[PDB]
């Protein structure tokens, strides 16, 4: 009976929302707001505690990119701030390996980071690891076989279809089979030993195509596409199904939440977010 | 107007 948490996002301005959805009863919870509003953040969980990493506060008054790590305990319904990252990271990618949070890529103004840094909850310290081969913002991240994959994004010049693996024990990056489609701002997650990359922006249009990396074969195969095209969308997995959340379809801000069943290979509309938004963080606990 | 996020910078 774990919930799908969603933090922040954008609609006219950067948002402070923290909300949880329960697929068993189809209900939404209104939880404690973020201390500082933000969009283009990422979510993750370590030891039952939700973390919200980076992003930016694009308000009416102006724009400030975030280096902040804040931590939310479900049991106490309270946000607590943690040690900040070495640099700010808007459109950040995040993954978890052995209770350590990896901050991947993202931007600060005109700087498009290829750096990566690693958070240790028990010490509350950030340390730089080996940087990625390509600079990436709008980057999907997915932990699989204890390796961290950085998929797609924007390099400062072009939208990317390239992906690359990180090796924590060796501390080094390696390119892998590039994607069928170009995808910046895609939702990237891990279901049944495969990486799925859903949605995103190819350089011209928004996307509903979903493609699946098999590790053994090293090839990306298309699966059934989404009903609603989207970019800068939220994504997670909950009990053997992929959930995509909100986003921007070129015209409007989505509150649609679609759900992928891998057995039937069919997407379906399950619920609506309480208000349409893009650039949310998402995690499950 | 960012085409990917829809944010107005």
């Amino acid at each position: 009976g774990r919930l799908i948490y969603t933090a922040g996002g954008y609609f006219r301005q950067s948002l402070s929302y923290l909300e949880a959805y329960n697929p068993s009863d189809g209900t939404w919870l209104r939880l404690a707001d973020l201390q500082v509003p933000r969009s283009g953040l990422a979510g993750c969980v370590v030891g039952g505690l939700l973390y919200a990493v980076g992003g930016r506060n694009n308000s009416p008054d102006g724009n400030t990119d975030s280096s902040a790590l804040d931590c939310y305990n479900p049991m106490t319904n309270q946000w607590s701030p943690c040690a900040p990252m070495s640099v700010p990271r808007n459109r950040i990618g995040v993954g978890v390996i052995d209770g350590h949070i990896y901050a991947v890529g993202g931007s600060h103004g005109c700087i498009h980071h290829n750096s990566v840094e690693r958070y240790e909850p028990e010490r509350d310290e950030w340390h730089l690891v080996a940087p990625m081969l390509t600079r990436r913002i709008g980057v999907g991240v997915a932990v699989l076989n204890r390796l961290l994959y950085a998929v797609g994004g924007f390099d400062g010049t072009n939208r990317l279809n390239s992906a690359e693996c990180y090796y924590p024990e060796r501390n080094e990056w390696r390119m892998i089979t590039a994607m069928n489609t170009i995808r910046s701002g895609a939702g990237v997650c891990v279901l049944h030993n495969c990486i799925y990359a859903a949605g995103g922006y190819d350089g011209q249009d928004q996307l509903n195509s979903v493609e699946r990396y098999d590790v053994a074969t090293a090839t990306w195969t298309f699966v059934a596409p989404m009903k609603h095209r989207r970019s800068a969308l939220g994504i997670t997995v909950h009990q053997g199904r992929i959930y995509v959340l909100g986003g921007y379809d070129g015209h409007t801000f989505l509150d649609s939440v679609e759900c992928y069943d891998p057995d039937t290979d069919t997407w379906s509309e399950v619920t609506r977010m309480t208000s349409g938004r893009s650039g949310v963080g998402v995690a499950v606990t | 107007l960012d085409p990917e996020t829809g944010e107005f910078l």
